[PDB]
């Protein structure tokens, strides 16, 4: 069901409950209740995930922000789990300044936090960067940027985690994190690419990938499908991706329509892409036919409304 | 509460804190050295024990199929009525007799015996379950005469049993018993309550989760329906069992429909029907149930086992549906309950598979004997049809047809549906696709100008004869008017346009086109159909926005489409319109624009199957 088009009464005594449950969350976790936390955290991680279709006022939506990112359990919500009902939460209401100065304290500490990060869904505090960059693209992290400023080559941990968040920082700031960090592996390269630092990829980096695929290669007798993805949109013409297929069924899907069967397809794939490349798979020609059919099975067999939408802008 | 005793058979420790009697017990079942160690009298009672765990399904503790025994179950109306006519020996024997006449639709004869139960059985538990059956048979009496309101229980009957029954409360029937009995029988307290399946009903909330439970419900189902029956207890007819029946099947069903789905989402490629599901369904689901069921899961994708169980039910069904019809027979009470069982039987058929001679029995007692009230002939041909699914046509069956067309002839028609007999040779020309009727070619032989009526009915019929009766069927009706014309075209008097009958339409579009300042929209469908070849049709062009979208769509002006008319199109249409390419991108944006708008399962139907 479309639960966002659905309109909701009473939004003042809604927001009053969820500000109480965040200063519930909050009086909790500061001497805490075990036996009244097993009942609470349910309702409360419902009622959080749920204000998505809510209006919050800006006063209610900080105090709702700040319980969820500080004072929010790591055990009941992973910080992919937080960001994920950080961002629903910005849905409704675009995050106001206060809300992005919360999220940004949250950064610090995530920052101090890495002086000595488990995303069940793999999204880390470089998301809620992104999320900051998504909205006011003139920002600055001035406590990441001190927290840069002094950088020293043996803290490797600060380091590598600060270069994902470099949309954050300043000139003057990321200029030490570049003198010490570089793209020199697969992963550097992938979150490099992410960031935007360098738009087309340099021969070095189809090297690594090829590097990298010969290397699970020799380990065959989770990235896979990002390669896939970028020889399907042209950014890669190395154009020795076609020796290392039978890998991923998602590469051999991406690298080749004909030569990849359909019976291995997930139709739940066409809900992670993005638009541009939904649309690139409709026009192909080459996988169009079975795309087609994927989507009308999945029309029928399931509720999913997400399908349908998929099919009917993108005719995949 | 000293014990779990699970569905599976295994049992657990629970509550008592004293010796393991239950462990003991299954550690002299295991070894017969310490079984021998017994005493005598001890040894015979370990016997005894072991033959009642046995035949429960109470094997051995946690650390170490469905078969009910009831000719009431398995329908076996035949065997129950020869039990019946046979002298009872025991009182149990009466007991199950009068059970079996409850379950035959004799409830006065059901309540005579069990009073004449109660009198000679004074442990007392048939004495119990007999005053709670005589109960139940008494509530099943009240109910159908206020239903009822034909009288098949006399008003001597009625007013003596109010007189028996008057003030008797079913509460106090357990509290009134001995207190042996309420100490050794406390497991029976239940059926003398109002309601019994709460738990069950409650129970079921787990097979909605979205997040086994589902085998757990379906063991208890089965235990609930294995004691209800096997003991002869008559509240397994009552609305609540079948309500329990009905809610524990469909959400199994879902939950195995929801399972099925979730997987091919998250894997890109669940419940298993068997003999005992087929007969739980057909007894305790409506033909509604059955249709909720279909249209929420595929049950074509549910597979189906013991298929000759089933097939021998549905061939007992079939009998019992001739013996009740083809003789005078007629038990209303029994018929009211057994009429819904056979048309669910009948109507879950379509996913079985069935050997040819039970088909030929199920397929000729549909057609003729299943009654017109309960299914009329449009039921009877969807029914039919549905038959046809899993198996194809095989000339037996089609000849069925051909009897009961020929049948609908000689009495030559009333369907809610508003399918006819022009369908059931629909049917059979499908699979055929050259069968000629003989004793149709015969009637028509005879056919007079005087019985318009046959004329009228087999006039639908036509592709069933021969090139005589053809012709011979032909002079009898005139194609004069364009109104003539029509009244052929929807009944079939022509297949091929011929050029008068082009002239005739031109005359009709020419004078109403000279009046401008139904009929059109028939004739511009038909020349994209290309039915008509006249290459004239451009000259009406401009009143009818369907007309023009017909006849010539490069011309036409899509601002004036209605997205309703594809509803009334059909699937030959439909179908061509997609295949023309032209108008199709046309149709593809208005239907898509639709759909954006309101999501519409119609529209959704259309655009999907063929693309327009």
């Amino acid at each position: 069901c479309s639960i966002d088009k659905i309109r909701f009464g009473e939004q003042e005594k809604i927001e009053e409950y969820l500000v109480g449950i965040a200063e519930e969350i909050t009086k909790q976790f500061s001497g805490m209740n075990v036996v009244f936390y097993t009942q609470f955290i349910s309702e409360a991680k419902a009622a959080l995930y749920f204000a998505k279709y809510v209006k919050l006022s800006e006063e209610g939506l900080g105090k709702i922000v700040k319980a969820l990112l500080f004072y929010f359990p790591e055990r009941d919500l992973d910080i992919g789990k937080r960001y994920v009902w950080l961002e629903r939460l910005t849905k409704c209401n675009e995050l106001p300044k206060s809300i992005i100065s919360i999220i940004d304290d949250f950064l610090v500490l995530q920052a101090e936090k890495h002086i000595d990060e488990v995303s069940s869904n793999g999204l880390y505090s470089r998301d809620y960067g992104a999320l900051i960059k998504h909205f006011e693209k003139n920002f600055i992290s001035k406590r990441l940027s001190e927290i840069t400023l002094c950088l020293t080559q043996d803290k490797q941990k600060q380091i590598d985690f600060l270069f994902k968040l470099l949309p954050l920082l300043s000139t003057n700031a990321k200029s030490h994190l570049l003198s010490f960090k570089s793209v020199e592996n697969i992963n550097d390269l992938m979150n490099g690419i992410r960031i935007g630092l360098i738009d087309e990829f340099t021969p070095e980096h189809e090297e690594l990938i090829i590097e990298y695929l010969e290397t699970r290669k020799v380990n065959y007798i989770d990235y896979m499908s990002t390669f896939g993805i970028w020889y399907f949109l042209e950014e890669i013409n190395n154009s020795k991706m076609e020796e290392f297929i039978g890998m991923d069924d998602q590469y051999d899907f991406f690298v080749d329509p004909e030569n990849f069967d359909y019976k291995k397809f997930i139709p739940s794939w066409l809900k992670n892409y993005n638009d541009k490349l939904l649309g690139k798979i409709a026009g192909n020609k080459h996988m169009k036919h079975h795309v087609i059919e994927v989507l009308k099975e999945r029309v029928k067999n399931s509720n999913d409304k997400r399908y349908l939408e998929i099919l009917m802008n993108y005719f995949i | 509460y000293d014990y779990h005793f699970e569905v599976n058979g295994t049992v657990v420790r629970h509550k008592n804190k004293g010796f393991g009697y239950m462990e003991r017990f299954f550690e002299l079942k295991e070894s017969c050295d310490e079984r021998s160690k017994l005493s005598k009298k001890q040894y015979e009672r370990f016997n005894a024990l072991f033959n009642f765990f046995e035949k429960n399904g109470v094997i051995c503790m946690a650390k170490d199929s469905i078969e009910i025994n009831s000719l009431a179950y398995h329908g076996k109306y035949d065997v129950m009525k020869k039990f019946i006519e046979e002298q009872s020996v025991s009182i149990e024997d009466d007991y199950k007799k009068a059970f079996f006449l409850a379950c035959l639709g004799r409830w006065e004869e059901s309540y005579d015996l069990y009073s004449n139960i109660i009198l000679n059985s004074i442990n007392g538990c048939v004495y119990y379950l007999s005053q709670i059956n005589r109960y139940r048979i008494y509530q099943s009496i009240t109910q159908a005469v206020t239903q009822f309101n034909y009288k098949p229980f006399t008003d001597e009957f009625l007013a003596r049993i109010e007189r028996e029954m008057t003030n008797f409360n079913i509460d106090d029937l357990f509290n009134g018993m001995p207190f042996e009995f309420q100490k050794k029988y406390k497991i029976l307290e239940f059926l003398s309550d109002n309601q019994f399946l709460y738990d069950d009903t409650v129970k079921l909330f787990e097979l909605t989760n979205k997040v086994s439970s589902d085998i757990v419900v379906l063991l208890r189902l089965y235990d609930n329906l294995r004691f209800l029956y096997e003991n002869c207890l008559w509240s397994v007819s009552f609305h609540e069992f079948h309500q329990y029946i009905r809610n524990s099947m469909s959400l199994l069903i879902e939950k195995a429909e929801y399972e099925r789905t979730r997987d091919i989402d998250e894997l890109g490629f669940g419940f298993f029907m068997e003999y005992y599901d087929f007969v739980n369904i057909s007894r305790h689901f409506k033909i509604d149930d059955i249709k909720n069921l279909e249209r929420s899961c595929s049950i074509d994708k549910i597979r189906f086992g013991e298929q000759e169980k089933i097939e021998e039910y549905l061939v007992g069904i079939a009998e019992e549906i001739t013996k009740q019809f083809s003789a005078n027979g007629m038990n209303v009470v029994f018929y009211t309950q057994f009429i819904s069982e056979a048309k669910a039987a009948l109507y879950f058929a379509k996913y079985v598979k069935l050997s040819e001679e039970g088909l030929g029995k199920i397929v000729k007692a549909l057609l003729f004997y299943f009654p017109e009230r309960d299914l009329d002939i449009g039921k009877r041909y969807v029914w039919l049809e549905r038959l046809t699914k899993c198996n194809e046509l095989p000339k037996s069956i089609i000849s069925i047809i051909d009897d009961f067309l020929v049948l609908q002839a000689e009495k030559h028609e009333v369907s809610s549906n508003g399918l006819y007999s022009r369908d059931y040779g629909a049917l059979i020309k499908h699979f055929e696709k050259n069968f000629i009727s003989k004793r149709l070619s015969e009637i028509t032989l005879c056919l007079t100008q005087d019985k318009q009526k046959q004329i009228d009915f087999l006039f639908k019929l036509l592709p069933l004869l021969s090139t005589n009766a053809k012709s011979h069927l032909l002079s009898f009706k005139s194609v004069e008017n364009i109104n003539d014309l029509m009244n052929g075209i929807r009944i079939g008097l022509i297949d091929e346009f011929t050029p008068e009958h082009e002239e005739l339409i031109i005359e009709y579009l020419e004078t109403r086109k000279v009046n401008y300042i139904d009929y059109m929209s028939t004739f511009g469908i038909w020349y994209f159909l290309e039915e008509i070849n006249n290459s004239k049709m451009e000259e009406f062009i401009g009143m009818d926005d369907q007309y023009d979208f017909f006849v010539d769509p490069e011309n036409f002006d899509y601002k004036k489409f209605i997205p309703s008319w594809l509803k009334n199109y059909n699937d030959k249409l439909l179908g061509k319109i997609a295949g023309n390419k032209h108008m199709k991108h046309h149709v593809i944006e208005v239907l898509k624009e639709r759909v954006k708008n309101s999501n519409d399962k119609r529209y959704l139907e259309i655009l999907m199957n063929y693309f327009i």
